[PDB]
């Protein structure tokens, strides 16, 4: 009962109804490249990094949308959900500032590997690229957003995990520059969430600005003492001083978070 | 077209507690 | 957000001494089995390698992330 | 030419040197930009494979045209920042004569 | 002393190294010398930073000096540019 | 074969000509037959829509039957509501202009006809913001029936209870968009909802909706008067029915005339408004359903028949049938242009393709006018053209990419010449 | 789209809605649905550009108050819809249409003119801040193209002449016939009425049966 | 000539007329 069967690539997974395309195909166990999903965070449809093709189907559809239907094969690595990959990735890149040695989420960025697996060879974008204005946010989370995707899951987490329904988006169009309209810094605890949240290194931490670079960080699972929640953290270790603290997943302590004072 | 001397140039990593001068 | 990296258990020997060397400042080990860390695809197997090899094992269970329940209708809801 | 130094502690020069050569760690510099602490070469561990040069997206590192730096210690081949950039400023007219003959190749 | 003050101390057990030998360290810092670079005046909103010679110079980065509070710094060149 | 009769004209307040007012109204007759509709049942009105077999009305074509008959099924507790959306952002659509200005009781007693069959509590009526002078006349109409007691609980002396209300739009041409409607109405940023929770089941303030184009609203009650029949007569086959025709452009007399569906295309610029300014040889192009569909050159103009199949065999759309006529004395290349301009300045941002991708057509469009860009580069925004048309959120990325793919298809030769004209004057 | 606080315009700058505003206000709110009222901030947001044009970060302020939701959920409904304006505007603050129907039909045309009448470049207030110029996009009603919406007043089918002297009626007088200043009434097919030009059919006229 | 003049209130003024009409809130 309750246990639709979709085929994901033709495997048959079963779901319970009301899981979506995403959801479907990790249980098979396939990834869908996404940007702008979050397991803990609602879902958006912003990027549309993530269309699949669902068969016999005119048009794609937004995986960690479209509630998985009565037998719908899930075509993840089609010759259609793969263009529908490589000419999104030619759209977040075409504007995109290269600064990658800058750009601290070296390493940690969920952008560059999606390109470099799953996007394009080379770039077509002749034209001009655009530039936002460094903004304020705070003491702890460095904003260089000229580098956001606006992937919307900051203004997700600052209003759904955090209460602080402070950051959100502005204006229309190719200007729509994801930054508190007047400078408020964003202060609240569950802050520094934020930098580990936006897959962009477009906010990150300033603290630790540029001391490190992840392959380097040598990575040992250990606990939160700051509080009592005992919350579950990874404390990032290069050559044997401490670089950063940031959140490992307990699905009944931390689940993915941890406070602005033990990070 | 018409010795050296090797050294880390770091800072002290951890810096430490001075004890008070301040008897008591 | 990728997944590929919380697949295969790896066995990893206990941290050891890491001093700083005074010529140069460049962190020093005296610890050999330190950067040495086997991936094992299966608990089963990797308990086995440290029983014939002797070390002394502490197995964590995996901790994989629960299923969630999301629908795009669900958060449009002004009730709630 | 300005005269601040090129490299910006991307850091993949160390990640791509085969010997383990380059060790880097950086820190925010004051004027809010990005530089390294500390650049130590250990030549003795480098094997001159050009890979440094190649890798280099601001191309700070370059191999110099220079063979004769023979030390009678070992200390002295071991390179700090201050020794580089010391060499870098030395050479730099002939490293920039080369890398204008070589760049279009690459 | 140098860049970022490396001074290994009068107590320092490492300071041993330099006596009979001198030190290396930079005249003409660079922590100064692009605060010597005149702020570069620009007419559009946006500006570019090849750094200088193309290839030679750095991955092009676009500035946004749309500020005249504050002059864009490309990361890589530390060129201020005076909108 | 068009030339519909004056009587079977719908709209015949258009153009006013007769008090737009409740008494002109009455004259009109508008109000004759609703408290029996309303009675026969919500049923009833059903049949005849789905005999009628109209198409909606606005940019997109679907049966209009069918969209109303999804919120018909049972209330689930929640009141389900009716939207109008009186915006109509598209270039050439004063189509509605003139049923909201000139003809305002037609709207008010659709929404109640409609308002039964969807079992509809109340009606938002969202008229862009721009019209404030429009927005004066319809709610002088409202308050006019209500005074009546045509609007109201028990409406039209009938058990059935409506209420109709105007929504102040902001200048947003995606405003528009069934989605988005919702959301200004909500009161959050317009940007469009996603399409798996259809707007029937979720909705305005949450609870059921469904939107229609004013057109579509006012051409209820007559559609039940008249009969299905009648109207389904007129179209033809799945077309059926007059709609408003917007000519604008490059035509000897420019006007919005409500002349039968299905009209040779050649003909309603020689027949009826003007004919095409300076011959109808000088026709460079005609945009058919507006600035999203696709622009027809004369070559297939006379051949075409104006109906929302009719242009799809020819790959454009019927839309809001707003006709754009382009004489030889045009540059289509920055015609087409200013409409990716329009476009640029107008999209949400909330997806990626759409975002990034008009912004990059915009830019590859304007070099093409100076002629600045290369031959190959063409092909570039043909193919930059078909990822934004089905990766967008909504469809006005799927509308940007169409005038593109136009030019591309018909006028490739006139853009490879601006192409070579600037390399040769290097 | 950021507010940098400036004397001018930054909350210093008291707003509250006149009592006879606060009125307008409440009604509002009752159209929406009840227990609902967020749903009201651009009727309400309109109002306060209604009472100043302005509409500085300190009227926001007081919208989100007055509306008791995020201050930021007003800052982004303010910041996506061009009606509202967060810089001051000009009294008769003239649009021009200039998408390509009206292009096509001369649209830029007008454009010319006004910028040399106003003497001024388009998109600033006059000194004057007697007028504000700036290209907006399609208006609608485009069957009459030459067209300036200036408050509402939306003049239409326009020749570039016409909008001096309409201009000129603003500059000195008030009220200037606003309108389609040619002799076709609303939309009307020039040479007449093809459409109908019979009577129209009385009530309950050919209704089918049933 | 009611089109040829109205106030910058009057849709909100004339709404707030009709508040007295409007049926009950859900
Ligand atoms: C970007 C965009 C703008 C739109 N603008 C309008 C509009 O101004 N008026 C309108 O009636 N429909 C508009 N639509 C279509 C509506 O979303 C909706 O499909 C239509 O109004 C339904 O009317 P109908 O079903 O009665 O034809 C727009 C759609 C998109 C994607
Ligand atoms: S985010 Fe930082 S790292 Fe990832 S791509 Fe953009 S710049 Fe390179
Ligand atoms: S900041 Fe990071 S998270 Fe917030 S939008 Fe830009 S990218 Fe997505
Ligand atoms: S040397 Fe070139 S590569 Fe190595 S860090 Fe400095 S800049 Fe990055
Ligand atoms: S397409 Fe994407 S961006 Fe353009 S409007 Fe629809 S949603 Fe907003
Ligand atoms: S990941 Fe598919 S919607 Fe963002
Ligand atoms: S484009 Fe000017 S009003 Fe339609
Ligand atoms: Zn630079």
């Amino acid at each position: 009962s309750n246990l639709i069967e979709v085929f994901v690539d033709g495997q048959s997974v079963m779901v319970e109804p009301g899981t979506t395309v995403l959801q479907a195909c990790e249980k098979v166990g396939m990834q869908i490249p996404r940007f702008c999903y979050h397991e803990r965070l609602s879902v958006a449809g912003n990027c549309r990094m993530c269309l699949v093709e669902i068969e016999k189907a005119p048009k794609v559809v937004a995986a960690c949308a479209m509630p998985v239907m009565k037998g719908w094969n899930i075509l993840t690595n089609s010759e259609k959900s793969k263009k529908a990959r490589e000419g999104v990735m030619e759209f977040l890149l075409a504007n995109h500032p290269l600064d990658c040695p800058i750009c601290d989420q070296g390493g940690e960025c969920d952008l560059q590997d999606q390109s470099m697996m799953f996007g394009s060879d080379r770039s077509r974008f002749l034209e001009g690229k655009r530039a936002v204005e460094d903004k304020n946010i705070g003491p702890l989370v460095k904003t260089i957003m000229t580098r956001c995707i606006q992937c919307t899951r900051c203004i997700r987490f600052a209003s759904e995990i955090a209460g602080v329904d402070d950051l959100g988006t502005t204006g229309r169009g190719n200007d729509m520059q994801v930054g508190t309209y007047i400078e408020k810094m964003f202060m609240s605890e569950l802050s520094g969430n934020v930098i580990d949240i936006c897959p962009v290194g477009a906010l990150t931490s300033k603290p630790y600005a540029f001391t490190a670079r992840p392959w380097e960080t040598r990575k040992t699972e250990s606990i939160d003492v700051m509080d009592a929640v005992g919350s579950n953290i990874v404390v990032s270790t290069r050559t044997g001083e401490v670089m950063r603290i940031l959140p490992r997943m307990h699905e009944d302590i931390n689940e993915e978070w941890i406070s602005d004072k033990t990070r | 077209p018409t010795q050296y001397v090797p050294y880390s140039t770091t800072r002290k990593k951890i810096h430490e507690w001075v004890p008070p001068s301040t008897p008591y | 957000s990728g997944v590929n990296n919380t697949k295969k258990w790896k066995m990893e020997f206990d941290t050891r001494e890491r001093w700083e060397n005074p010529l140069m400042g460049w962190a020093s080990t005296a610890d050999p089995l330190s950067n040495m860390v086997l991936t094992f695809s299966a608990k089963e197997d990797a308990i086995a390698f440290a029983e014939k090899n002797g070390w002394s094992y502490d197995v964590e269970e995996k901790k994989v992330p629960k299923p969630k329940s999301k629908s795009y209708g669900a958060n449009f809801s002004w009730n709630k | 030419p300005s005269g601040e130094e090129r490299c910006i502690a991307c850091k993949l020069c160390e990640a791509i040197c085969p010997a383990q050569a380059i060790t880097i760690e950086a820190e925010p510099r004051a004027d809010g930009s990005r530089r390294t602490t500390r650049y130590d070469i250990d030549m003795t561990k480098c094997i001159y494979c050009g890979f440094c040069q190649e890798a280099c997206p601001v191309d700070a590192i370059v191999e110099g045209p220079n063979f004769e730096f023979s030390t009678e210690t070992h200390e002295e081949l071991l390179y700090n920042k201050e020794k580089l950039l010391n060499n870098g400023d030395k050479w730099e007219a002939e490293i920039a004569a080369n890398i204008q003959a070589d760049y279009l190749y690459r | 002393i140098t860049h970022t003050g490396q001074v290994y101390d009068e107590k320092d057990y490492r300071r041993v190294r330099f006596v009979d030998r001198q030190k290396e360290v930079n005249e003409n810092f660079a922590i100064d010398l692009i605060a010597q670079q005149p702020v570069n005046e620009v007419e559009h909103r946006i500006i570019a930073c090849d750094g200088g010679g193309g290839a030679l110079g750095h991955p092009k980065v676009y500035i946004n000096l749309d500020k005249e509070t504050k002059t864009g710094t490309c990361g890589y060149c530390g060129l201020q540019f005076k909108q | 074969f068009g030339s519909l009769k004056d009587e079977d004209r719908i709209f015949t307040n258009l153009y006013g000509r007769h008090d737009w007012r409740l008494k002109g109204a009455l004259r009109r007759g508008d109000w004759y037959k609703t408290k029996e509709i309303l009675l026969k049942g919500p049923d009833w009105i059903l049949g005849e829509m789905k005999t009628s077999g109209l198409r909606g009305r606005g940019g997109a074509g679907f049966p209009t039957g069918l969209k109303w008959s999804f919120m018909n099924k049972p209330s689930d507790g929640r009141p389900k509501y009716l939207v109008v959306n009186a915006d109509e952002g598209e270039p050439g659509t004063c189509k509605d202009r003139e049923i909201m200005r000139h003809d305002p009781h037609k709207l008010v007693e659709g929404c109640l006809v409609g308002g039964r069959a969807m079992g509809a509590r109340a009606a938002y009526i969202y008229i862009r913001g721009e019209f404030y002078n429009e927005a004066s006349n319809l709610q002088v109409a409202i308050r006019e029936a209500y005074e009546a007691g045509l609007i109201g609980k028990n409406a039209c002396g009938s058990d059935y209870d409506f209420d109709v209300f105007v929504v102040r739009g902001a200048g947003a041409y995606i405003c528009g968009e069934e989605t988005a409607l919702i959301e200004s109405i909500e009161g959050k940023q317009g940007k469009p909802r996603l399409k798996p929770p259809f707007p029937a089941d979720v909705g305005v303030f949450g609870c059921p909706t469904t939107v229609a184009n004013v057109e579509t609203v006012a051409v209820s009650p007559t559609i039940c008067r008249r009969g299905g029949t009648w109207f389904a007569g007129f179209g033809r086959e799945r077309n059926s029915g007059t709609k408003l025709f917007n000519i604008s452009g490059h035509v000897n007399h420019p006007c919005t005339v409500e002349e039968e569906m299905s009209v040779p295309l050649k003909e309603l610029i020689e027949k009826h408004a003007g004919g095409v300014t300076g011959g109808w040889d000088n026709l460079l192009a005609v945009i058919p359903g507006g600035s999203s569909t696709p622009l027809i050159p004369k070559s297939v103009c006379e051949t075409v028949l104006m109906d929302f199949d009719a242009l799809v065999q020819a790959q454009t759309g019927l839309g809001t049938a707003a006709v754009i006529v382009m004489d030889r004395s045009t540059d289509i290349v920055k015609a087409i242009a200013r409409l990716i301009e329009f476009y640029k300045h107008e999209s949400c941002g909330q997806c990626t393709p759409c975002r990034e991708g008009v912004d990059w057509m915009n830019k590859v469009m304007a070099r093409f006018v100076k002629g600045d860009a290369r031959p190959a580069e063409i092909d570039s925004l043909w193919e930059i053209s078909k990822q934004i048309e089905g990766h967008t959120i909504c469809a006005l990325g799927d509308g940007a990419a169409w005038p593109v793919q136009g030019l591309i298809r018909h006028f490739r030769p006139e853009l490879e010449d601006r192409m070579q004209r600037f390399a040769q004057q290097h | 789209f950021v507010h940098r606080d400036t004397p001018e315009n930054n909350p210093d700058t008291p707003f509250d809605f006149t009592p006879e505003n606060y009125k307008r206000i409440e009604a509002i709110v009752k159209n929406y649905p009840e227990g609902h009222q967020a749903a009201a901030v651009l009727p309400v947001l309109d109002l306060a550009q209604r009472q100043n044009g302005w509409l500085p970060i300190s009227a926001m302020n007081k919208v989100a108050e007055v509306l008791q939701v995020p201050p930021m959920r007003v800052y982004e409904v303010a910041t996506f819809y061009t009606m509202y304006n967060r810089k001051p505007v000009g009294k008769y603050h003239i649009q021009v249409c200039t998408t390509t129907p009206c292009m096509l039909r001369d649209s830029d045309s007008i454009l010319e003119t006004l910028q040399r009448k106003l003497g001024i470049k388009v998109g600033e207030t006059t000194p004057d801040k007697l007028f504000t110029l700036i290209e907006v996009e399609c208006l609608g009603a485009c069957v009459n193209a030459p067209m300036v919406q200036i408050n509402d007043n939306y003049y239409e089918d326009l020749t570039p002449k016409d909008i001096e002297e309409i201009i000129d009626e603003l500059k000195a007088g008030k009220v200037p016939k606003p309108g389609p200043r040619s002799g076709r009434f609303c939309c009307e097919p020039a040479g007449g009425l093809t459409s109908l030009t019979e009577p129209p059919k009385g009530p309950g006229f050919g209704v089918q049966a049933g | 000539l009611q089109h040829h003049d109205y106030n910058t209130y009057t849709f909100l003024d004339l709404n707030l007329d009709l508040s007295k009409f409007r049926l009950p809130q859900p």
